């Protein structure tokens, strides 16, 4: 049933990844981000500006241009909460013992 | 403009980087020249080259020796008499005889 | 406000020319000198080496 | 026939000298393309191995 993807079809495979239990957000991995140039560019403005090292080092700053937060964290937040407390007490969830606040976070974050 | 040494085909051909050679030719050259077809060659009789024609060859001839037959043929009907019924012709065309 | 970053970038790229020569030329020096010494190790122990 | 009855030459001449812009638009972006390729050898080039040993640097290597 799944199919092999050959290499010309990959660039699609990337922002239209096929269907998983995990799946990411397919609307949002054009959105993630992680700047490998964002500390060198910094310091070589700093330093074009007339600033020293340590001042350079003192101002440098991380980067905010990052793949954005989860919404869920701050809307769920009472609903996760409880979930972790009943992971933490009941040893992962195991055998079905937090499915309560699951199903409800479920439920809440899909509506049908 | 980002990824040089992978884009060979955006490169300058291996006689620009030689450093040694009225008008003279370029002495800058890219590798995406190959994709144009009148880079290099001329653009001479571009236009010109449709319009040599030559003419068919078939001879509609063939005798008719009727002498030889004594009995009629077939044919064939090619289109429909609409000079008969030419009002109801929409109306029976679908209909088979 | 966007000079002011061009002017930035532009002056980091001149520090940046100035330093890669000042280091290239100390790095060399010592390079050479290194082996200017080697070759004078050397004179002294052909100088002492022995043998036919 | 070419004095009265012949708009062919006409558009053909117009569509040719498209082609010749055209051609030339393409043979500029090339060089220009060319061009970057070798000036990215530019952070590469090193103007001091050029210094011969216990001796000074050129300017006319570029300082």
């Amino acid at each position: 049933a799944a199919s092999t993807i050959p290499i010309s079809q990959w660039p699609s495979l990337l922002y239209a990844p096929p269907s998983s239990p995990a799946n990411p957000a397919v609307e949002a991995l054009p959105e993630m981000q992680f700047d490998d140039l964002h500390y060198p560019r910094q310091m070589l403005l700093c330093r074009g500006a007339g600033y020293s090292l340590e001042q350079c080092n003192r101002m440098a700053q991380p980067d905010a241009r990052v793949t954005p937060e989860n919404p869920a964290e701050k809307l769920l937040k009472e609903e996760a909460v409880a979930a972790i407390a009943c992971l933490s007490q009941r040893e992962g969830g195991k055998d079905e013992q937090c499915r309560y606040y699951i199903e409800r976070m479920y439920k809440l974050a899909n509506k049908e | 403009p980002f990824m040089w040494r992978q884009r060979a085909y955006c490169a300058p051909v291996p006689s620009a980087f030689a450093s040694q050679q009225g008008v003279r030719k370029p002495l800058l050259r890219s590798n995406s020249e190959s994709l144009s077809v009148f880079s290099q060659i001329p653009d001479g009789l571009l236009g010109h080259t449709t319009s040599v024609t030559m003419g068919n060859s078939d001879i509609f001839f063939l005798p008719k020796p009727s002498n030889l037959l004594k009995i009629a043929l077939p044919a064939f009907v090619f289109m429909p008499n609409l000079t008969i019924f030419t009002r109801a012709f929409p109306f029976y065309a679908h209909t088979s005889a | 406000n966007a000079f002011s970053s061009f002017d930035a970038c532009r002056t980091g790229l001149l520090k940046q020319q100035s330093a890669a020569v000042e280091n290239s030329l100390v790095r060399q020096n010592m390079a050479d000198v290194r082996a200017k010494a080697l070759f004078e190790r050397r004179a002294v122990l052909l100088d002492l080496v022995e043998g036919k | 026939r070419l004095t009265f009855f012949d708009t062919e030459s006409v558009a053909l001449q117009s569509r040719l000298r498209y082609a010749e812009k055209q051609k030339l638009f393409h043979q500029e972006l090339d060089r220009e393309l060319a061009a970057g390729h070798i000036a990215s050898l530019v952070a590469e080039y090193d103007p001091v191995a050029t210094r011969l040993p216990f001796q000074p640097m050129q300017d006319r290597y570029r300082v």
